[PDB]
């Protein structure tokens, strides 16, 4: 299998592939989150360079991970689908074994763990 | 219930125009060991019947003693013991068939397959089979054990149905029997080269031939056979 | 089966009957049980016909590949390859093989490999179901350094008796003579050996 | 271990007409894949206008028939030569069979004849003696091949009158002796084609007020 | 476990399941709910070998819940039943098969029709007006064959169900400690708390 | 215990003049218990018809499998599969499970769209092809079906006459089998029309 | 097999199917599962056909000998016990029976005894025996009353066998009905299940699951 | 099943009966047991019928690819070696019992193969349930230097012995002749000694005899335009 | 059959026996009386293999009735129990043994004492204050060990018996269809028709 | 066991080894397997030691009672009494007996009675587990009308080989000579017969 170390340190102590991944996030459409006293609101930007779009069927920017947790993102759209799928599977796995839905902190900790793993695994970016 | 110990293999037989022929080899096997080489398995009763027996030899010797006692008993207070009131093939068979079925019904069988060959008072050919289960049947050709699988097919090519019997001479019938015995020697691992053959004819009576051998065998072609596939030398 | 191999002054001779059985039915009356794994290394087969054919074919392959790399193999080497297959696959095999060969350095040699997969080097060897009936005869009549004609008679008389008593053995007596002169095949028919 | 039973194959068929009855059976006798005989009679005239067949294990079959024939003989001795009626014969055979309830005759028995009103009669038995009067009954190896055909062609099952579409059944009209024999021959010809133990010959025994008549027909010998 | 029944009426599906759980000699529990909600309008009851039953039911539940989140859409009862059948058909040739029989009662919101599916541990699926597993059908089907109509109300279905349970309580040797009854219709799933 | 007779059922197929017929009962059971009277055993992929008797889970599984395979066949080949080719696909598919087989008795029936020739075939559970000119039988009452077909059948029957022959063959065979019946269906198949008829029969 | 018998105001109803099978093969559709022991006593056939036939006609002989010696009709209690005591002697040997001995006398009234080959002898009001017994019990239990008329009781017995014949693979063929009175039993005909099913479906409105 | 193989002057002939059985029932009355491995290498099979075809086609397929790879016509010893090694690997579980015959640049050949992988060489061979009936005929009438006409006669006579005397065999005789320097001639139904006699009665029903509940047209056509 | 209980109080013996009779799949009867009166002051309940139970009980009954006529005298409960034990002890080494367990409750008119004897099919006899056969003791003995007193009244004995039956109805898997209760005292044998 | 009986010019000689085993343990190394049922009618025993001793004791009783009434019995008569016991009780017996005797009218005779209970009159007979290994040797070396010294050598050499190959046979070689002159017992020790 392809084992090449793509994420590595540089002389100044930086991992450029992780830093260039942030530059992809900078390019993505803006997303914002605000929590009130008894609610949280997620706002998202849709670039109007694309009209003649079918808004019924086009992938929405906010995604339900479970009935009580949502996820939005900025960056590569195709990459986000892989994180969303993994998160949804883990949410159902937690309900099955612990007999209780995930806390928001647990779901975040899982997704963040997947992202970290892809920064020191061979053959992946 | 028992198991057969010392055993005899095929008995073969057929009808022809004026009578019947029956044959069986002279071997008494002990499993795969060809132990006894001088065993007579055709036993004549009077001058009109020959009983051929396969299977357990100890039980054969018992049956042989029953037939011997049957002849003695029939002669008692019987002025026509050597004439009108002599033992018929049909009398001898029915007696044996009764014994075989009774013994299987007590769960203690005589472990044999028997063929009674003979000629009746009126000249009619008699040929019928009975075994350890008491099962009986008649046919223009009859054979036991391996003979059933290999001899019958050859003998049935001569006499295929009832109407073929008057068309079959004693020379043609004996020829077919002798050939069948050769084929059995080629292919039955519990057979021997030495055998006995008996003819019961309505005109010439009972002819009993001992110490016959399988002859005119084909083996020469064996020299050309090498290996099991690819080997040339 | 009745099989045997006998060393003598000029080399070694292998002998065998030709009967193959499935129960009491003789499935083949003219079988060749003397099999060639190398020019002057042959074997006698007893047990499962499938197993001994599969083994002999593999050994023939091994010795052909040995020859291409290291030159002619010894009879001991051929016996070892047979043993390796029989021993390591003892749970799944039913094979009793006698290996016989002629070198110029070692002359005639005989190795017997029974069921378990052990090896035994002997002056002569007997095997197969029919061999049981001639242990007495062979032990009394074998001499070392016999002539070709004496060895042929010893094997002919021995297998004749094995055939006479064993229902599983029969047919023709095949023989293969291994000497410096080359490889000679012999055959003896029932009318010949039965009257002995 | 010793097995006192065997299987001799064979197939038998009994049909009861209005004033007649037939009992047919193939003449082939077998064990495993071998043919013992191409002509071994299986249906027997037992006297008093009664025909009988005991199909299955031939040794038990021959024993039973022999004992019944004997029972007819002693019925005459003990009861002033009175004719043994088919119903009385049937009940007698039950007692012969049940007498060996715990070591049974391994056969399926069928008898045929005329009842005391002169009408056709067939009785069918299991190995241990349970019995029924029946109109149509096949027994033995190819019974499963023959009975569905008879249901359709004798009793006109699943046949309705054209135009009505299932509302009116095809009427059960009486069959002649010639018509029955045609159906018997076609039954055995079809059974011979598809069952390995059926073949060689077909022997039919016909029973009327005039007595017992026989007919024989060739079957395929393969 | 033991008795599970199902009946499809005009506008709903009714599932009835026994409450007893027996560990050989003793009855350990008399209030056990042998069912799982797969989706808002789909219910599955189950019976078979101990442990395997709940393990299988919860596994199916998790998979259907995962599908619902991914697509933001409820699968049809027919689609759910096919998924369940395939899992059991896969299971029967495994190293250790699931020994579980199920009934799937669902209301199809697209067609506005109730649907009842019977699936055994081999993966044998049939759509039925009424169904059962084990010996339950042997006692109840003669009553259902007589009284059942396709235009029955939910109340009439419950009454016919009571007659079935009464026959089970009379002629069955085992004490199954009554049944929990649940109704599946256009408004979802609810439990009849007095039966 | 015997997987091939747990659920019960039968299929029969016949040839006629420029036509074929395939028929089956509708019973599904759990041994003695009758479970369903609507379990059809005949499926079709384009103009090729497949009947399947035996273990019901495998009947359903194989239908789904051959639908899968004939759909991919059509997309790649750009034409519907023919009876002769489909027969080989069934045989291949069954033999790949040689030592863990589907417990079924499939029957193929159809007319070749190019030659117009009527075609039928049968298989054992392990893939062996029986390609008869006259008729094919399968199921728990196969013995009974062999008996009916062998006497009732004659060659070159017209479509409407063939319907009567195959219907009477099925019905009377099913009535002599405990695990068959509870309704029946007959397909009459011509080169470009297929008629499907449900039969009225005893429900015991 | 499905056989039933029940007590009611007008006596006893006995109803049976007609099918006999050897494995999956249907041997007969015209079997007689009611043994007519004598003009006053009936017995049903389940388990072993021969065992039931043989020993219940034998029972008739014993009953006939009893009334010759005692100049009085044998009681159902005494008749059933002669049979149960006989089969108990054979216990272990492999007899197979499940039968209802049915009768109506002065001293007892309508009486039914279930007799079994393992020795069981039970008096009762409703009995149902065979592979389709559970189906017939369902129809019986939900419709049975003591104050049924002879007409309605006969139908209930007919309908209960039909229920079994439909669902049980090893039951069917035809239905045989009997009504047992104090003056003897009365035969109420043979009814083909094929024809009976469609007739009942239409007239009753039952079996909506089946297309007709 | 009865199958035989007989060597002659300039080639080899194989033959077989045409009955296939499911226990005591005849499944197919005109079965084809002579299989083609390559144009001039044919084999007859007994035992598990699926196994004999499956193993014949697999080896036949690999033989064809081997022939294309080497630019040489296939040899019988190659078919033999590939068949026995395959069968040995499966330890008898693939129930194929074969008689393999053919002609190639080396000459004419005749072998038999057992399900466990054992092979043997001969001038005449027989396999199947009717092999003892067939071998009886072969042992009675075989000689050295048979002609083509004599070998076909002997082979078919041996199959007939199986047909008439073995219940496992029946119906017709199939033959295939493979002569050196010639095309192999496959003689399907070479003998037909078992035609059924005309029936006594016609069983054609009056139209409308069967009761029908529902009729409907089945849509076998694809989704239509417009 | 299934459950048979017995309890000896101050002045009487009380026997309780289940009413159900099950032929494998179905409950054929729910009113069966598993007892026989051997003599005016001696009652025997029984449970075991079908057929053997009644055959044995009636055989014993006939023998004790024969003794009563011959001597014009009622045997003591102790004497009857010994006779029964010997018959079972004889039976266990027979060709086909009686598979029957019994309880014998009697009132001895000479000693003016109630007596309860428990005998199993092997011929194992014990005199007890309370007893049972099969699995019945496993559920009931812990309650009897706690509440039983030798000076209990008949009414107190019946109440303790109700508590035992309630525990059986709660924890036993089989439905034994209640019990028939009978009392044996100085005045003879009577049945409690409401229980 | 290894046992044999051989007729010769002056009468008959019986031979036997002396080993009795329980599994691999030699329960008796000096057993006498040559048993007297009448003055000049002896037998050789193989199989169950209990069975053959019980049978021989019964036969000895039968022949003693025969002698008191009808005078000296024939060897054929003795064989028949053995057969009757072995045949009628075949289900419960494991016995292989060779009967040998000397008449003045009939001279030396040998009858062998295998497991089943059949009788076979022979010029010589071999039996027991060890006999399998000398079928070949005995068939090749037996002649009719041998001298006493030749017959002793034939038996000595034969049983020597049977002992050599059969683990169940061993110890001393016992022999009993039956002629008109009387009854002579012989014994041969391992140091003698092993070097043959
Ligand atoms: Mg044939
Ligand atoms: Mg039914
Ligand atoms: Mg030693």
């Amino acid at each position: 299998g392809y084992d090449r170390a793509l994420s590595i340190f540089s002389p100044d102590g930086h991992i450029f592939q992780v830093e260039y991944a942030l530059e992809a996030v900078k390019r993505g459409t803006c997303a914002v989150g605000v929590k009130g006293k008894n609610c949280v609101v997620l706002g998202c930007e849709r670039r109007s360079t694309l009209k003649l779009q079918d808004t019924r069927i086009t992938p929405s920017k906010v995604s339900k991970i479970d009935s009580h947790v949502v996820l939005s993102f900025s960056g590569l759209n195709a990459d986000s689908r892989i994180l969303i799928e993994k998160a949804r599977v883990e949410a159902q796995s937690h309900r099955l074994t612990l007999e209780d839905p995930v806390t928001v902190e647990y779901l975040t900790r899982y997704v963040a763990g997947v992202q970290q793993r892809y920064t020191q695994s061979g053959g992946v970016r | 219930t028992q198991q057969p110990i010392v055993t005899g293999t095929s008995v073969i037989s057929m009808k022809y125009d004026n009578g019947v022929i029956i044959a069986a080899d002279n071997l008494g096997s002990y499993g795969s060991l060809l132990r006894f080489n001088g065993v007579e398995r055709l036993i004549p009763v009077g001058d009109n019947t020959v009983v051929g027996i396969s299977g357990d030899i100890s039980d054969m010797q018992h049956i042989e003693r029953l037939l011997k006692d049957l002849v003695t008993e029939n002669a008692y207070d019987n002025p026509l013991a050597d004439a009108e009131e002599a033992l018929e093939p049909s009398y001898i068979f029915e007696y044996l068939a009764t014994v075989m079925y009774q013994r299987r019904s007590k769960m203690n069988p005589l472990w044999n397959a028997i063929i009674v060959a003979g000629v009746q008072s009126n000249g009619d050919q008699f040929l019928r089979y009975v075994n350890l289960l008491g099962v009986t049947y008649s046919s223009p050709t009859l054979a036991t054990g391996f003979g059933a699988h290999m001899a019958n097919p050859l003998l049935r090519k001569v006499v295929d149905r009832e109407s073929d019997i008057p068309k079959t001479t004693v020379q043609v019938a004996e020829e077919a029997i002798v050939n069948a015995m050769r084929v059995l020697y080629y292919r039955d691992a519990r057979s021997s080269r030495n055998f006995s053959l008996a003819i019961i004819d309505k005109n010439t009576g009972l002819t009993f031939k001992k110490n016959l051998q399988v002859e005119n065998m084909k083996w020469d072609f064996a020299k050309d056979i090498k290996g099991y596939g690819t080997q040339k030398i | 089966t009745s099989i045997m191999a006998v060393t003598f002054k000029d080399g070694v001779i292998l002998g065998a009957d030709s009967r193959t059985t499935t129960g009491a039915y003789i499935a083949n009356r003219v079988t060749d049980k003397l099999t060639r794994v190398h020019d002057k290394i042959w074997c006698c087969r007893s047990g499962s016909a499938a197993d001994t054919q599969a083994i002999a074919d593999i050994v023939q392959y091994h010795l052909e590949l040995y020859t291409s790399q290291y030159g002619t193999p010894s009879t001991e080497t051929a016996a070892s390859v047979f043993k390796e297959l029989c021993y390591e696959n003892k749970d799944n095999l039913t094979a009793g093989i006698i290996v016989a060969g002629y070198d110029d350095k070692n002359k005639g040699e005989v190795y017997t490999i029974p069921l378990g997969g052990s090896v035994h080097k002997l002056p002569y060897a007997i095997a197969g179901s029919g061999s049981t009936f001639i242990y007495g005869y062979c032990d009394k009549n074998f001499r070392e350094n016999m002539s070709k004609e004496e060895t042929v008679d010893f094997i002919k008389h021995s297998l004749s008796q094995a055939i006479k008593w064993d229902g599983s053995s029969g047919g023709v007596i095949r023989m293969v003579v291994l000497t410096a002169a080359g490889v000679e095949r012999l055959i003896f028919y029932p009318d010949e050996y039965e009257q002995l | 271990q010793f097995n006192p039973y065997g299987d001799n194959g064979g197939t038998i068929l009994g049909i009861a007409g209005e004033d007649f009855a037939v009992l047919a059976g193939d003449t082939r006798n077998i064990t495993d894949y071998s043919i013992n005989s191409r002509y071994e009679p299986k249906v027997f005239d037992c006297g008093d206008n009664i025909v009988m067949s005991a199909n299955g294990f031939a040794a038990d079959g021959d024993a039973l028939v022999k004992r019944f024939k004997n029972s007819v003989k002693w019925y005459h001795f003990d009861h002033n030569d009175k004719k043994l009626s088919i119903n009385s014969a049937a009940r007698n055979i039950q007692h012969l069979l049940y007498g060996k309830r715990f070591f049974p005759y391994y056969v399926h028995t069928i008898i045929a004849g005329l009842d005391e009103d002169g009408k056709g009669a067939v009785y069918s038995f299991d190995p241990v003696g349970s019995y029924e009067r029946e109109q149509c009954r096949a027994g033995g190896a190819a019974a499963s091949l023959i009975m569905p055909f008879l249901d359709n062609q004798v009793n006109f099952k699943n046949q309705y009158e054209p135009g009505t579409n299932g509302k009116v059944k095809k009427p059960l009209k009486y069959l002649s002796v010639e018509e029955v024999i045609k159906l018997v021959r076609d039954s055995f010809t079809s059974a011979t084609e598809r069952h390995i133990q059926v073949g060689d010959g077909l022997e039919i025994l016909i029973v009327t007020k005039d007595g017992v008549r026989k007919e024989f027909y060739e079957l395929k010998r393969d | 476990m033991d008795i599970i029944l199902g009946i499809r009426v005009q506008d709903s599906v009714i599932l009835a399941s026994s409450k007893a759980v027996t560990r050989g000699i003793s009855v350990l529990k008399d209030s056990d709910d042998k069912t799982r909600q797969l989706s808002p309008h789909t219910l599955m009851s189950f019976a078979g070998e101990a442990g395997d039953t709940v393990q299988f039911a919860e596994y199916i539940q998790a998979n259907i819940q995962l599908y619902s989140i991914r697509e933001d859409y409820e699968l049809s009862p027919q689609a759910v039943s096919s998924f369940v059948r395939q899992e059991l058909a896969k299971s029967i040739r495994s190293r250790r098969p699931y020994q579980v029989n199920v009934l799937i009662g669902g209301y199809d919101k697209k067609k506005n029709k109730p649907e009842l599916y019977q699936i055994d541990y081999l993966g044998t699926k049939v759509e039925l007006p009424y169904g059962a597993h084990g010996y339950s059908g042997f006692y109840t089907f003669s009553l259902l064959d007589h009284h059942y109509r396709p235009d029955m109300t939910t109340e009439e279905g419950l009454d016919l169900l009571k007659l079935c349970v009464q026959e089970l309580e009379k002629r069955m040797p085992m004490d199954f400690k009554g049944v929990i009854v649940k109704i599946v219709d256009k408004d979802g799933i609810r439990q009849v708390d007095d039966f | 215990s015997d997987p091939s007779s747990i659920n019960g059922g039968i299929v029969v197929a016949m040839t006629g003049k420029d036509c074929v017929a395939i028929a089956c009962d509708l019973r599904l059971g759990s041994q003695s218990l009758g479970v369903s009277n609507k379990f059809e055993k005949i499926f079709h992929y384009g103009h090729v018809f497949l009947g399947i008797t035996g273990l019901a889970t495998d009947v359903t599984t194989l239908n789904e499998m051959f639908r899968y395979k004939t759909n991919l066949y059509k997309l790649k080949e750009e034409r519907a599969i023919e009876p002769e080719t489909f027969t080989q696909l069934v045989s291949s598919s069954l033999y790949e499970r040689r030592f863990g087989p589907y417990f079924v008795g499939p029957v193929v029936a159809g007319i070749n769209s190019k030659s117009g020739k009527p075609f039928i075939a049968g298989f054992d559970l392990i893939g062996c092809i029986d390609e008869a000119k006259d008729f094919i039988v399968s199921g728990t009452a196969s013995d009974q079906l062999f008996g009916m077909c062998e006497s009732l059948y004659e060659p070159n029957l017209e479509p409407e006459d063939l319907f009567e022959t195959i219907s009477q063959a099925l019905l009377n065979a099913a009535d002599r089998d405990a695990l068959s019946g509870w309704g029946a269906v007959v397909y009459i198949i011509k080169k470009d029309e297929v008629v499907k008829r449900y039969l009225k029969m005893r429900q015991d | 097999t499905t056989t039933l018998a029940f007590r009611f105001q007008g006596g006893i109803i006995v109803a049976v199917d007609s099918r006999a099978t050897a494995g999956n093969w249907v041997a007969s559709q015209t079997v007689k599962k009611v043994i007519e022991i004598n003009p006053f006593l009936l017995g049903t056939m389940a388990g072993g056909a021969a065992d039931c036939q043989f020993w219940e006609t034998w029972l008739g002989s014993q009953c006939r000998l009893h009334e010759l010696r005692e100049k009085e009709r044998i009681s159902v209690a005494a008749a059933s016990k002669i049979l149960s005591n006989l089969v108990y002697q054979y216990k272990g040997a492999g007899l197979s029976m499940g039968t209802m001995i049915c009768g109506y006398t002065r001293k007892e009234g309508p009486t039914i005894y279930y007799v079994d080959s393992d020795g069981t002898r039970l008096k009762g009001d409703i009995f149902c025996v065979g592979s389709g017994q559970t189906f017939a019990y369902g129809v019986l239990d939900s419709n049975y009353k003591w104050d049924l008329s002879v007409e309605d009781a006969l139908y209930l017995g007919k309908r209960s066998i039909l229920a079994a014949a439909h669902r049980d693979a090893y039951s069917g063929g035809s239905v045989n009905l009997y009504h047992v009175t104090e003056d003897g039993w009365i035969y109420h005909g043979n009814h083909d299940v094929g024809e009976l099913f469609w007739k009942v479906k239409e007239e009753e409105g039952s079996f909506n699951n089946v297309i007709g | 099943t009865t199958i035989v193989g007989v060597k002659f002057n300039n080639g080899v002939v194989i033959a077989a009966d045409t009955r296939s059985t499911q226990g005591p029932i005849v499944a197919d009355k005109n079965c084809a047991k002579l299989h083609r491995i390559s144009p001039k290498i044919w084999c007859a099979g007994a035992g598990t019928a699926a196994d004999t075809e499956a193993v014949t086609q697999l080896i036949g397929s690999n033989i064809e690819l081997h022939s294309l790879y080497t630019s040489r016509e296939p040899r019988v010893v190659s078919a033999l070696q590939m068949l026995k090694q395959h069968l040995f690997k499966y330890q008898g579980h693939i129930g194929a019992y074969l008689i393999v015959a053919g002609v190639d640049p080396t000459g004419s050949h005749l072998f038999s193969i057992d399900a466990h992988g054992s092979t043997d060489v001969g001038y005449y061979l027989s396999l199947g349930s009717g092999s003892l009936a067939a071998m009886a005929v072969l042992e009675s009438h075989w000689k050295q230097d048979l002609t083509k006409e004599e070998a076909i006669k002997l082979a078919s006579d041996a199959i007939q012995a199986g047909i008439w005397n073995d219940l496992g065999s029946g119906s017709n005789v199939d033959v295939c002749v493979m002569e050196i320097g010639k095309d192999a001639e496959y003689l399907r139904n070479y003998l037909t000694p078992n035609v059924r006699e005309e029936k006594q009665k016609s069983y054609k029903f009056p139209r409308g005899t069967t009761a029908v509940l529902k009729e409907s047209i089945v849509n076998i056509c694809d989704i239509q335009e417009e």
